């Protein structure tokens, strides 16, 4: 089958550079145009750059313009995107893409965050207070995303909402965990919230009362 | 850009022969697709082959082919051995891709499959 | 540069319906227009090209039309996998420009949320901040409206929210809003209240606490 996998994507400061990688296959490279579209966290897709089957086509948005540089390599069956000069507003999912009528066939993506937030695991604190209630975990201060939260082991799953993060004007990410659980059961069972960061190799295990 | 070019306006061929037209268009880029249709009884255009291929269409008819020649200009449009059922209307496409894209037909020919 | 303008932003349905969504061109771009699906995720996939031309593997019951400005997808009988986020592109011009989306979601009964506050930890406040929230539990729709009040005092630009997306299970919502205070700020104060208004519910909510 046709098969499009990109590499390279990372954490770079603002300012900073990082070159995409793409490798093709299934098709002849050298005959299809080939592109790259982008996705900012939450927002919809943005063309960023396209170069023909030869590559003497080339065209950015206006956006990316003198930052940004397309290429391929007909003979590694390869395309890149040299990304200089890199803001915020470039943090995204890059994808690498064929184009026919329309684009046709999407690489899974790789993912490009530009901050200048440094690696930091996050501070746990509980969330506590009908035949209901509901206790929870604030994930807070954390950097780069994402986190994983459990209940007492994996053991809880029924009820439990865990939100997606917020982006705080210092740079780190904040989100909660809940479960909602029989009133009756507050002063009878444990809860428990398990945190875990790999980019900063935290794990947390928290007690909520 | 101009529409291409497809010749002979009459192409007459033996039946189990083979038969040749030529789409001729020039092309001020890389990014065009070439594609070879029928012209069906209710005068609806049916595909038959593309240059470069969709490559969301693997498995194709082989008796339908399309070889690029050298000067990047011309393109064989081959009916391989032809039968009397292949007699009927034929034209070529153009599609541009970038910086604008946009479709233009050739003028119909004729081919002629005889016993 | 063409502007591509989409409608609704989203629509709630059922299995089975017929569903239209509308794509709005800034100036002419012939019928060289695309639709794509994406789940989250995952990449988009290509549905139509060319206005109206439904791509190799996509189902029958995909179809687009439209021309010069105006351009439809329609699905004749929505099916479960149909619920996903769509999106229009136009292929005439470079710069190629994408539509803003339209989610489509699974229509379900007016459902009220639940509503809880949290005060902030011993262990937060000890580290110099306070931040309180607001959790509004299994509603639907999705929209809500959450106001902070801190000893009557609306608060404005301290507080940040989330919703998840529908539920599996019961299609709902969930939401949280946090106000984020510094320590000090957090202990001048005693009433903080989090009033919540949602269709499902015959007045606003308010739940509170008293710091002391």
């Amino acid at each position: 089958q046709v098969q499009l996998v990109e590499s390279g994507g990372g954490l770079v400061k603002p300012g900073g550079s990082l070159r995409l990688s793409c490798a093709a296959s299934g098709f002849t490279f050298s005959n299809y145009g080939m592109s790259w579209i982008r996705q900012a966290p939450g927002k919809g897709l943005e063309w960023v750059s396209t170069i023909s089957g030869g590559g003497s086509n080339i065209y950015y948005a206006d956006s990316v313009k003198g930052r940004f540089t397309i290429s391929r390599d007909n003979a590694k069956n390869s395309l890149y995107l040299q990304m200089n000069s890199l803001r915020a507003e470039d943090t995204a999912v890059y994808y690498c893409v064929s184009y026919y009528y329309g684009i046709d066939f999407w690489g899974q993506g790789t993912s490009v965050t530009v901050s200048s937030a440094s690696t930091k695991g996050p501070s746990v604190f509980p969330l506590a207070p009908e035949s209901t209630a509901a206790l929870g975990c604030l994930v807070k201060d954390y950097f780069p995303e994402p986190v994983t939260v459990s209940w007492n082991s994996g053991a809880l799953t029924s009820g439990v909402h865990t939100f997606p993060a917020v982006l705080q004007s210092s740079g780190l990410y904040s989100l909660s965990s809940v479960v909602t659980v029989p009133s009756s059961s507050l002063g009878t069972k444990t809860y428990t919230c398990n945190v875990d960061h790999k980019p900063s190799n935290t794990k947390v295990d928290k007690r909520v009362e | 850009w101009n529409p291409p070019t497809f010749s002979p306006a009459l192409l007459v061929v033996t039946e189990g022969d083979n038969a040749t037209f030529t789409c001729s268009f020039s092309n001020t880029s890389e990014s065009f697709v070439l594609n070879w249709y029928r012209m069906s009884p209710s005068n609806q255009t049916d595909k038959l082959a593309a240059f470069p291929e969709d490559r969301s269409q693997p498995g194709q008819d082989c008796r339908f082919r399309v070889t690029q020649l050298p000067n990047g200009r011309d393109f064989h449009m081959s009916v391989v051995r032809a039968r009397r059922n292949d007699s009927g209307t034929y034209l070529c496409g153009a599609i541009s891709l970038a910086p604008k894209a946009q479709i233009k037909e050739s003028l119909r020919a004729e081919l002629r499959v005889t016993e | 540069d063409i502007q591509m303008t989409q409608s609704p932003s989203s629509l709630s349905a059922s299995v089975g319906d017929r569903v239209t969504i509308t794509c709005k061109a800034s100036q002419d771009v012939t019928t060289a227009v695309a639709w794509y699906q994406q789940k989250p995720g995952k990449a988009p996939k290509l549905l139509i090209y060319w206005a109206s031309t439904r791509h190799t593997g996509v189902p029958s019951r995909f179809s687009g039309s439209g021309s010069g400005t105006d351009f439809t997808l329609t699905i004749s009988s929505l099916q479960p996998e149909d619920f996903a986020t769509y999106y229009c592109q136009q292929h005439y011009t470079i710069p190629w420009t994408f539509g803003g989306g339209t989610k489509l979601e699974i229509k379900r009964t007016v459902a009220a949320p639940s509503v809880f506050i949290f005060p902030p930890s011993d262990e937060q406040l000890k580290s110099g901040t306070a931040s309180v929230v607001c959790l509004l539990n299994n509603f639907y729709p999705r929209e809500a409206k959450v106001q902070w009040k801190v000893d009557n005092a609306l608060q404005s630009g301290n507080s940040q929210e989330s919703v998840t997306e529908q539920d599996s299970k019961d299609s709902t919502y969930s939401l949280s809003s946090t106000l984020t205070l510094s320590k000090a700020d957090y202990e001048k104060h005693k009433v903080y209240a989090c009033e919540v208004t949602h269709q499902g519910l015959s007045s606003p909510v308010t739940k509170s606490f008293n710091r002391g």
